[PDB]
RNA sequence: CUUGGAUUUACUGAAGACUAACUACUGCGAAAGCAUUUACCAAGGACGUUUUCAUUAAUCAAGAACGAAAGUUAGGGGAUCGAAGAUGAUCAGAUACCGUCGUAGUCUUAACCAUAAACUAUGCCGACUAGGGAUCGGUUGUUGUUCUUUUAUUGACGCAAUCGGCACCUUACGAGAAAUCAAAGUCUUUGGGUUCUGGGGGGAGUAUGGUCGCAAGGCUGAAACUUAAAGGAAUUGACGGAAG
C-alpha cells in the first residue's frame, strides 16, 4: 500500500495502544 | 596556452587587472593638488575622498563622496601627484 | 399584455461646452406619471460614452468619459463631467513583457471642491540605439518617477476647477507635463491619465451647471 | 532518475514561488512552472470583418483585438496539445517553435 | 442621425446573452438569451441559439427606433475565464447583418486586480 | 433559483480576503519565505577605500533562535473557497472522481506545535583546473545615440574592463555503474580543515524506557523473528484508454 497511508494506518494503531495502556494506568 | 611568462605580464593586460590581481597588488587611487576658482592654494585631496573637503583658505567645499572617486566641484581643477 | 414601450418618452442629452459634439444621443423613461414625475426618477443617470464621439477626432477613441445629468430642461438633459477611463484593449496593449510599468494615484479636490482620485501611468521608453531586450528602471527609479506624478496631479487639479480641469484633460496636458519633468529621471514612453474618478462632489450649483451648457 | 536539469519548472535562486491556477481545470500550479500563452487575437473572425464594416457608422474604425494571457498546468497543456511529449534529446531545445 | 442603444452581449459557456438597452443601461430594450431559441441545454451557448436570440433582438429594436447599437462583449471574468463563449462571436455577426448599425465595440469582462479564490480545490477537478 | 421577477442591465453601498497584467532561466533573505502606495524603525550583502584593529579565524558534541502548510488554546473577524457532513448524477456497487450546498478551516491578535519530495534529493570553509555569450548590483575608462535645456556637472542607451551574485551554452583534460557532472574534477599516482549520516531486504521508525507537548504528536530508539534478494542506471522488445 501507499506508504503515506501505511503511516497513517500505523498512527491510528499507536493511538489505539496508548489509550489501551491507559486503562490501567 | 601552454607557455606563458607569469614573471613579465603584458603592461597592456596588466591594467585591466583588479587592484589585488597582480603579481604585486597596488592602489589604483592616487593624491591630487586642487586649484578652487576662488584663489590659489595648493590642497591635497585624496582622489577616493569620503569627506566633503574645504580648501583652508575660502569655506567652499572642493568635491563630494560618491560610490568611488569623489566629484569635484565646479570651477575646481586638479593635477595628479 | 401592457407594451411597456408606448409609456416611454425620450429625452436627448447635452454635454458641456467643454466638448465639442453637445449632442450625446438620446435616452428614454417612464413618462411622467402622478405618483412619479420622469424629471426626478430621470437625473442622476450616467452616460458614458467615448471621447472620439465628443470631439470628432479619431486619437481619443480609447478614452471614455462618463457623463452624469442632473438637470433636466424639457426634453434636454443637462450633465456634467464624471470620470475618465481607458477602453480595456487600449490598457492591455500598453502593458508590454521586458519593460517597466509605473503606477500613482492621488486623491485631490479642485477650486469648487470636487474630490477626485486621477491615476497616471507610464512605462519605461526603449532607446533607438538600445541593444538589449529589457528596458527595466531600478526601484529608486520608479519611486521619484512616482513621486513626481504625485505633485503634478496634485498641482495641476487642485489649482484649477473641474471644467477647467476638463478641458486639461482632452489634449493630455498633465500626461504631457509628467513626461517632461521625469526626462531626467528615466526615459518614458505612454504617459496617460488613465482614470479619473469623482468621490465627493459640493453642493449643487444649477448657476455654474448652466454656464457650461450655454 | 532525473528527467530535466531544470525540474520542469524555472526556480533557480529562490525559495517559493506564489501559484497560479490552470485555466482549464483550476489547478495550483506554480506561477514559473506553468505554460504560459500570450494571445492577441482579433475580436471579430476574419469572415465577420467584412459584413461588419459595413454595418460601421464611423469611417474608417479599427475592430480592438482581444488581449488575454493563458495559464496551464502540465496536464491541461499536454491534454490540449499546448504542448507535446518530445524525444530525449529534443527536450533541451528551448527557443521558440519555428511556426509563426 | 441614428439612435443608439448598447448591446450588452455576454457569452459564457453555458449560455450567451444579447441586451440591448440605452446609452445608460438603466433601460432595458431587449433581452433575449440563447437559452430560449433551443430546447437542449447543452447549446444554450451554440453560435446557431447566439444568432437567433441577436435576430430577435434586432426585430424587437427596429419597433422601439433604436437604429445603431454600441457592442461591449463580455466573459464570464471575475475568477472564471476571460475568453468570451462561442456564441459571443455569432451575434455580434448576426446584429451587423440584421440591419442594425455597429458603433464602438470593447470588451468589458470584469478582471481581477489579484483575487478570491477559484473553485475547484489545489488540485483542480479532476475528470 | 425563478411572473412573489430569477439570470441579465446601470448606479450606489458594505464586508472580509487577495495584490492580476508588468512577472523574467530576474531580485532579496540563514532557511521557511518575500510582489499595491507612502511614512517611520532598526537591520543587510556587494562594491569603493593609500581608514582602522592585528589572528580576533574554520567547522562545530552539549545548548539555543527561526522554522510552509495542516493542527491545538483563547479573543476578533468570518467575503471566497472549502476537510467533515448533506445532497444530484455515474456505476454492479461507489458514502470516489463530476454537480449544488456547506461546518471546522481559510484572515488577524496573544500563545503552542517543530514537521514537508523543508529538494539542488548535492554539508560548511579554503585552493587550483576550460572555453563562451548573456544577465543583476557596484566601480572605473570611453560614443554617427536620445534627452536636460541651450550645453555642460542631466539621465538613458552604446562600447570596454573589472569585482561580487542568480544562472546558462559547448567540450570532456577529468569523473562516474550510467543517467550525467566546471563539479559529482584535482580520488589505488589513494592525506587542505572540519561536522553530520549509512552498512542486504523486511519486522520498523514498530515495542519499551526517557524526554518535550494541552493534545495531535516530536526527538531518542531496539530485539525476537523472517528472507535471496530488494534496489540503481541503462538496453532490446511488448504494451498504453500518450503524441506524430
Ligand atoms: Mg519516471
Ligand atoms: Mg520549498
Ligand atoms: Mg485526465
Ligand atoms: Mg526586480
Ligand atoms: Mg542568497
Ligand atoms: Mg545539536
Ligand atoms: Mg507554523
Ligand atoms: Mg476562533
Ligand atoms: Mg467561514
Ligand atoms: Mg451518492
Ligand atoms: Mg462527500
Ligand atoms: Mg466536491
Ligand atoms: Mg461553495
Ligand atoms: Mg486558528
Ligand atoms: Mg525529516
Ligand atoms: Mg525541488
Ligand atoms: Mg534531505
Ligand atoms: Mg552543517
Ligand atoms: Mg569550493
Ligand atoms: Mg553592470
Ligand atoms: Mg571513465
Ligand atoms: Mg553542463
Ligand atoms: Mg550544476
Ligand atoms: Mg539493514
Ligand atoms: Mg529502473
Ligand atoms: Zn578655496
Ligand atoms: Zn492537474
Amino acid at each position: 500500500m501507499r506508504d503515506k497511508w501505511r503511516k497513517k494506518r500505523v498512527r491510528r494503531l499507536k493511538r489505539k495502544r496508548r489509550k489501551v495502556r491507559a486503562r490501567s494506568k | 596556452v601552454l607557455v606563458q611568462d607569469l614573471l613579465h605580464p603584458s603592461p597592456a593586460t596588466e591594467a585591466k587587472q583588479h587592484k589585488l590581481k597582480t603579481l604585486v597588488q597596488q592602489p589604483r587611487s592616487f593624491f591630487m593638488d586642487v586649484k578652487c576658482q576662488g584663489c590659489l592654494n595648493i590642497t591635497t585631496v585624496f582622489s577616493h575622498a569620503q569627506t566633503a573637503v574645504t580648501c583652508d583658505s575660502c569655506s567652499t567645499v572642493l568635491c563630494t563622496p560618491t560610490g568611488g572617486k569623489a566629484k569635484l566641484t565646479e570651477g575646481c581643477s586638479f593635477r595628479r601627484k | 399584455v401592457v407594451d411597456p414601450f408606448t409609456r416611454k418618452d425620450w429625452f436627448d442629452i447635452k454635454a458641456p461646452t467643454t466638448f465639442e459634439n453637445r449632442n450625446v444621443g438620446k435616452t428614454l423613461i417612464n413618462r411622467s406619471t402622478g405618483l412619479k414625475n420622469a424629471a426626478d426618477g430621470l437625473k442622476g443617470r450616467v452616460f458614458e460614452v467615448c471621447l472620439a464621439d465628443l470631439q470628432g477626432s479619431e486619437d481619443h477613441s480609447y478614452r471614455k468619459i462618463k457623463l452624469r445629468v442632473d438637470e433636466v430642461q424639457g426634453k434636454n438633459l443637462l450633465t456634467n463631467f464624471h470620470g475618465l477611463d481607458f477602453t480595456s484593449d487600449k490598457l492591455r496593449s500598453l502593458v508590454r513583457k521586458w519593460q517597466s510599468l509605473v503606477e500613482a494615484n492621488v486623491t485631490v479636490k479642485t477650486s469648487d471642491d470636487y474630490v477626485l482620485r486621477v491615476f497616471a501611468i507610464a512605462f519605461t521608453k526603449r532607446q533607438p540605439n538600445q541593444i538589449k531586450k529589457t528596458t527595466y528602471a531600478q526601484s529608486s527609479k520608479l519611486r521619484e518617477v512616482r513621486k513626481k506624478m504625485i505633485e503634478i496631479m496634485q498641482r495641476e487639479v487642485s489649482n484649477c476647477t473641474l471644467a477647467q480641469l476638463t478641458s486639461k484633460l482632452i489634449p493630455e496636458v498633465i500626461g504631457r507635463e509628467i513626461e517632461k519633468s521625469t526626462q531626467t529621471i528615466f526615459p518614458l514612453q505612454n504617459v496617460h491619465i488613465r482614470k479619473v474618478k469623482l468621490l465627493k462632489q459640493p453642493k449643487f450649483d444649477l448657476g455654474s451647471l448652466l454656464a457650461l451648457h450655454g | 532518475p532525473k528527467k530535466r536539469a531544470s525540474n520542469g519548472r524555472n526556480k533557480k535562486g529562490r525559495g517559493h514561488v506564489k501559484p497560479v491556477r490552470c485555466l482549464n481545470c483550476a489547478r495550483c500550479v506554480p506561477k514559473d512552472k506553468a505554460i504560459k500563452r500570450v494571445t492577441i487575437r482579433n475580436m471579430v473572425e476574419a469572415a465577420a470583418v467584412r459584413d461588419l464594416s459595413e454595418a460601421s457608422v464611423y469611417a474608417e474604425y479599427a475592430l480592438p483585438k482581444l488581449y488575454n494571457k493563458l495559464h496551464y498546468c502540465v496536464s491541461c497543456a499536454i491534454h490540449a496539445r499546448i504542448v507535446r511529449v518530445r524525444s530525449r534529446t529534443d527536450r533541451k531545445i528551448r527557443t521558440p517553435p519555428q511556426r509563426k | 442621425s441614428q439612435v443608439f442603444g448598447v448591446a450588452r452581449i455576454f457569452a459564457s459557456f453555458n449560455d450567451t446573452f444579447v441586451h440591448v438597452t440605452d446609452l445608460s443601461g438603466k433601460e432595458t430594450i431587449a433581452r433575449v438569451t440563447g437559452g430560449m431559441k433551443v430546447k437542449a441545454d447543452r447549446d444554450e451557448s451554440s453560435p446557431y441559439a447566439a444568432m437567433l436570440a441577436a435576430q430577435d433582438v434586432a426585430a424587437k429594436c427596429k419597433e422601439v427606433g433604436i437604429t445603431a447599437v454600441h457592442i461591449k462583449l463580455r466573459a464570464t471574468g471575475g475568477t472564471k475565464t476571460k475568453t468570451p463563449g462561442p456564441g459571443g462571436q455569432s451575434a455580434l455577426r448576426a446584429l451587423a447583418r440584421s440591419g442594425l448599425r455597429i458603433g464602438r465595440i470593447e470588451d468589458v469582462t470584469p478582471v481581477p486586480s489579484x483575487s478570491t479564490r477559484r473553485k475547484g480545490g489545489r488540485r483542480g477537478r479532476r475528470l
